[PDB]
């Protein structure tokens, strides 16, 4: 339960992976809306989980932060750089069209499904190691996936809000400046200038 | 006396007495603190 | 830069997208939305002769039904995006970070 | 400062208007006897004007090119004394009035002839009710939460 | 005899003397509703406890420094003295901690008994007490929660709230700590009062 002592919504029993009865605004009242919400939540969680390491790992190395790494595109001679070497096809209109086409095709192919359980958990080609054999162990894996995904979504929100708070800085820089002097350098200075 | 009280509480009489009292109160407040355009105490 | 290259490439790419990617989605949507109708009957069924759908030129020999009207539509989309690309790439405009 | 205005204390047209007002008032004073009732009244008015202008300068009002005070109501904390705390005071008083009147109406709604107690105010009950407006901010809040502020079934 | 706040006046019906400190004082009729009374009793408990703690914190240090044992500042100006951490940092830490504990208390109030259990260690639950009076770990010495003691708590809390009101108004109008005001009044009571203060 997301709040010890608060009665749980009727349509959220606790059987779905990650169900903790959190729905103050009662958006999942209609079941056909709840199914789409579940799929959307898993998609968002997966994107954030695949992204946050992408925001942090290059920053940990000798590259710029997540906002500096995508500033070269704002120049008349924008050209990308991967792992310290200039990529050939780095000019903006290319990257843009190739990304748009690949993403559109993949997303349409994803949306051409009406299971709707494979809608959220397709499997097959996307489960090479074959972890979905035992139905109950698979359920605990689902729970872990949704939990880590929610954590990653929260982390991404924190990263973006930190960037807004201190423009031109990265999450690792914020962590370092917090560790340098914990008490004086905290969120308070942001909340109360 | 009882009927005097009854008539003395009828809508017009009660309203005039209430508004006379309110006017006097506001007049005195303005007299003590005239030309007040803001609330400076806090 | 080369107008012919950009235009041809973009138009062919838009036609490919229409013919192989979004084809079934568009067909399903146009099927479910259906013909416009007034008072429950289609425009032609109410007595509007000119409202009759041109069943002649819409049919095609393509395996999936790709016909004239959709070549026009997808080619128009391709040319619009191609000329946007050309004009915006040759405009010389630059925002400042 | 805000909206291009300047403080009245250091504004110049404000001081010019102050001087002109006092000059106009004094012009009449010289006509009468030095220590007659009209002269005393005019002197009192002049002192009142001087005190008013000094107070306006003191409170830190903003003066425009016209030389007159202007009220800022955007919410700036430097000007809450111009509209926001008087606004809170008005809301308190008006809710007092409305709550007291509503309480009276609800109290007298149970008689066989409620209209009789409406053209002839039942003062005994009204005197007891008027004091609920001290705490109406709480009574109305719990009235709303308890769900009986608003007539259901309507 | 439930205690009468006005000997000549009867007590309100909704007040029956069950609650500690019930002396029938409620001229404005703010507790006509049982739910309103149930909420306001908890409000009074918490307000009184905070008031007692605050008035003690403002009073005891002041008299101690006046007699010469510790050198603390006055309560009104104690905000400026620089501590080991930035003021905003302290405020946010306090905000988090209170946002947790007060929500726990709220959950207790709304439906009693739903938050008697430690949320981390599944053992160590509170004894099933009553709202506003959670014993167990909150009462280590285990003093009996007898009714008479509850009345003493309520009365002391009301006195403390009155005292805090006096503290703040006296500081606003005079410009120093309450103990200094009392000492000055004691020096010459007949020429040091509100009349001379105003
Ligand atoms: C919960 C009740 C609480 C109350 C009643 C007050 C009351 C006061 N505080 Mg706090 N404070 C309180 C909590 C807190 N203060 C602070 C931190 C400060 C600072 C840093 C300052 C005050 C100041 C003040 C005073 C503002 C001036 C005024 O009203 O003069 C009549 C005032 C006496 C200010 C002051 O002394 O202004 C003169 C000031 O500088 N307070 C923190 C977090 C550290 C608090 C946490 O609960
Ligand atoms: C400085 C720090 C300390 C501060 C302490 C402050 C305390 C509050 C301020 C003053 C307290 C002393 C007031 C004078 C004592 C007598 C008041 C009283 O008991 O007078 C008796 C009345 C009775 O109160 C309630 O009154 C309600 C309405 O009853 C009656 O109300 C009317 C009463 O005239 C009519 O009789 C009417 O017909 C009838 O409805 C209830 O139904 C009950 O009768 C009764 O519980 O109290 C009333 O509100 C009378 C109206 C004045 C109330 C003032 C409250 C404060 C504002
Ligand atoms: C877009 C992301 C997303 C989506 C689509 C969902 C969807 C869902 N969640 Mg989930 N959740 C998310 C993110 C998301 N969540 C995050 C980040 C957390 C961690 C805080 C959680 C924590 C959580 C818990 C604990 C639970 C759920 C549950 C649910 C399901 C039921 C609730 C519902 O029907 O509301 C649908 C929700 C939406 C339509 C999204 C609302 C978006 C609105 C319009 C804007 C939100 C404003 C936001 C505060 C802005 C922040 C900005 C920043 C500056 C702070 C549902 C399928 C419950 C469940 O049963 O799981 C199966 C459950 O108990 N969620
Ligand atoms: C949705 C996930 C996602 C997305 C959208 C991006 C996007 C990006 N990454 Mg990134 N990355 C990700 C996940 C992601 N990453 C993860 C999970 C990791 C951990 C392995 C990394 C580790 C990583 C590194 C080390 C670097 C990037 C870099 C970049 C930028 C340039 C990449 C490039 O040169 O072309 C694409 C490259 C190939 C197709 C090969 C680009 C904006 C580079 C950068 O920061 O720019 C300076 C860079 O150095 N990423
Ligand atoms: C989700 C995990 C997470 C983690 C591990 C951190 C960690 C950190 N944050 Mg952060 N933050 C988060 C979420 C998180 N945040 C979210 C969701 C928001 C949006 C409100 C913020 C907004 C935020 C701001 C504006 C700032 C930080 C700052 C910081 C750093 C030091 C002070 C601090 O923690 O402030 C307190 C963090 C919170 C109150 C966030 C909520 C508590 C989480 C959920 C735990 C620190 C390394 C400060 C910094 O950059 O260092 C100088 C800073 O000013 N955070
Ligand atoms: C929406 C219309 C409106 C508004 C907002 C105002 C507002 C104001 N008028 Mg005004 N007035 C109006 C219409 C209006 N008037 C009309 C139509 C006329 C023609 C009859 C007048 C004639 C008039 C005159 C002659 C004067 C004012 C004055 C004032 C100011 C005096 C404030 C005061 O009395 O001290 C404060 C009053 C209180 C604090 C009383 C409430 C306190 C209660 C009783 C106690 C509550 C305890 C808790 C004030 C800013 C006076 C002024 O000096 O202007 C600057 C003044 O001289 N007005
Ligand atoms: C936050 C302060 C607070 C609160 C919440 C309460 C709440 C309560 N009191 Mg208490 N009381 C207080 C302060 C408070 N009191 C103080 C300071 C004193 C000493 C003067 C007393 C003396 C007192 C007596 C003798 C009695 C009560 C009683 C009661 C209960 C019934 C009356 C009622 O519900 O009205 C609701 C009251 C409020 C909602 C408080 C509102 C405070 C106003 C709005 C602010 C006043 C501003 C001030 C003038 C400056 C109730 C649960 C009666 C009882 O049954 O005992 C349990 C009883 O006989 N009180
Ligand atoms: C600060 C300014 C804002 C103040 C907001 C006050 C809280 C508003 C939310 C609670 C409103 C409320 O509970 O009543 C909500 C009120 C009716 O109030 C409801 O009445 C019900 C039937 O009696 C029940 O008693 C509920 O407990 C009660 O909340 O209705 C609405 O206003 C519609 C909103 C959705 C419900
Ligand atoms: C919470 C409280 C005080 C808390 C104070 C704190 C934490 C102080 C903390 C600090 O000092 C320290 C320790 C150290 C300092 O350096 C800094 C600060 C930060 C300053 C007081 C409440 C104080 C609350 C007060 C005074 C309430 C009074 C209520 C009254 C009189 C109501 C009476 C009636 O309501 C009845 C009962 C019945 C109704 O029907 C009729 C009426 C008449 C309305
Ligand atoms: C036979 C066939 C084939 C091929 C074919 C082809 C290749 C053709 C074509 C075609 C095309 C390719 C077409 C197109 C297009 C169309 C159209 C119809 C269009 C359009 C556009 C427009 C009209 C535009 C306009 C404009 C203007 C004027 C203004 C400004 C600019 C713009 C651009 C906007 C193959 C072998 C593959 C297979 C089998 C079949
Ligand atoms: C802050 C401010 C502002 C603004 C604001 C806004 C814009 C908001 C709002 C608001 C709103 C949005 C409101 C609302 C409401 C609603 C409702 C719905 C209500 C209600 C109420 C009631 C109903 C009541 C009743 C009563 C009372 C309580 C009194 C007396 C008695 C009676 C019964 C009458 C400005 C900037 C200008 C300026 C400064 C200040």
């Amino acid at each position: 339960d997301w709040m010890p002592g608060q009665p749980r919504p009727s349509y959220l029993d606790g059987s779905a992976p990650g169900d903790f009865g959190f729905d103050p605004l009662r958006l999942g009242e209609v079941p056909e809306n709840l199914e789409r919400f579940k799929e959307s939540e898993l998609i968002h969680c997966r994107w954030a989980m695949l992204a946050v390491p992408g925001i942090l790992v290059p920053e940990a190395l000798g590259l710029g932060n997540w906002v500096k790494a995508q500033e070269w595109a704002a120049l008349p001679g924008g050209q990308a750089t991967y792992l310290g070497n200039p990529v050939p096809w780095g000019t903006l209109p290319t990257i843009l069209v190739i990304e748009f086409l690949s993403i559109a095709f993949v997303e349409h192919q994803r949306s051409m499904e009406k299971d709707p359980e494979k809608k959220k958990y397709p499997g097959g080609a996307f489960d090479p190691l074959g972890y979905s054999k035992d139905p109950k162990k698979f359920h605990e894996y689902k729970i872990k996936e949704v939990k880590n995904g929610r954590l990653a979504l929260l982390a991404f929100v924190g990263i973006c809000v930190q960037q807004s708070a201190y423009p031109g800085t990265g999450p690792l820089e914020n962590l370092a400046t917090h560790l340098a002097d914990p008490w004086h350098n905290t969120i308070g200075n942001v909340l109360i200038p | 006396m009882r009927d005097l009280k009854t008539y003395l509480s009828v809508a017009p009489v009660a309203s005039t007495l209430w508004f006379a009292a309110l006017a006097g109160l506001l007049i005195e407040i303005n007299r003590f603190f005239p030309d007040a355009l803001t609330f400076p105490f806090f | 830069l080369n107008p012919s290259l950009v235009i041809s490439l973009s138009t062919g790419l838009s036609l490919f997208l229409g013919r192989f990617v979004f084809f079934n989605f568009q067909r399903e949507n146009v099927a479910k939305q259906g013909l416009p109708e007034q008072n429950g009957v289609t425009h032609f069924e109410a007595g509007d002769t000119r409202a009759k759908e041109y069943v002649s030129l819409l049919k095609s020999n393509d395996p999936v039904g790709f016909n004239i009207v959709d070549v026009l539509a997808w080619g128009s989309i391709g040319h619009i995006v191609a000329y946007y690309i050309l004009a915006t790439s040759s405009n010389g405009y630059d925002p400042k970070f | 400062d805000i909206a291009g205005l300047t403080p009245c204390k250091d504004s110049k047209q404000f001081a010019k208007r102050e001087k002109q007002s006092i000059k106009k008032l004094e012009s009449s004073l010289k006509l009468y006897a030095p220590d007659s009732a009209p002269a005393l009244a005019i002197n009192a008015t002049i002192e009142k004007t001087k005190r008013r202008f000094d107070n306006y300068g003191k409170q830190g009002l903003l003066c425009g090119a016209d030389g007159l005070p202007h009220l800022i109501v955007s919410g700036d904390q430097r000007h809450w004394g111009e509209f926001i705390t008087p606004g809170i005071l008005f809301l308190y008083i008006a809710g007092w009035i409305g709550w007291v009147g509503r309480s009276y109406l609800i109290a007298i709604r149970d008689d066989k002839k409620p209209t009789q107690k409406e053209i002839i105010i039942d003062v005994p009950l009204a005197t007891g009710l008027v004091f609920r407006g001290f705490s109406w901010p709480i009574a109305a809040y719990r009235e709303l939460l308890n769900g009986e502020l608003v007539a259901k079934d309507v | 005899k439930k205690g009468e706040w006005l000997p000549g006046l009867a007590s309100p019906g909704y007040l029956t003397g069950s609650l500690p400190g019930d002396n029938g004082f409620d001229p404005l009729g703010l507790a006509e509703d049982p739910e309103n009374l149930k909420w306001f009793v908890q409000a009074e408990l918490v307000n009184g406890r905070w008031a007692m703690l605050g008035v003690a914190g403002m009073l005891l240090p002041e008299v101690f420094t006046s007699i010469g044992i510790i050198n603390v500042p006055k309560w009104y100006d104690a905000g400026k003295e620089e501590y080991f951490a930035s003021s905003s940092t302290l405020f946010v830490i306090e905000f988090i901690l209170f946002h947790y504990v007060e929500i726990r208390r709220w959950q207790d109030i709304k439906n009693p008994g739903s938050v008697n259990q430690d949320p981390i260690f599944k053992q160590y639950s509170l004894p099933a007490g009553e709202v506003g009076y959670p014993g167990g770990i909150f009462n280590p010495l285990n003093f009996a929660p007898t009714l008479e003691a509850k009345e003493k708590e309520i009365a002391n809390g009301r006195l403390a709230m009155l005292a805090f009101l006096g503290f703040i108004i006296q500081h606003n109008v005079t410009g120093k700590g309450p103990f200094d005001n009392l000492l000055q009044h004691i020096s010459d009571p007949w020429h040091n009062t509100i009349v001379q203060t105003l």
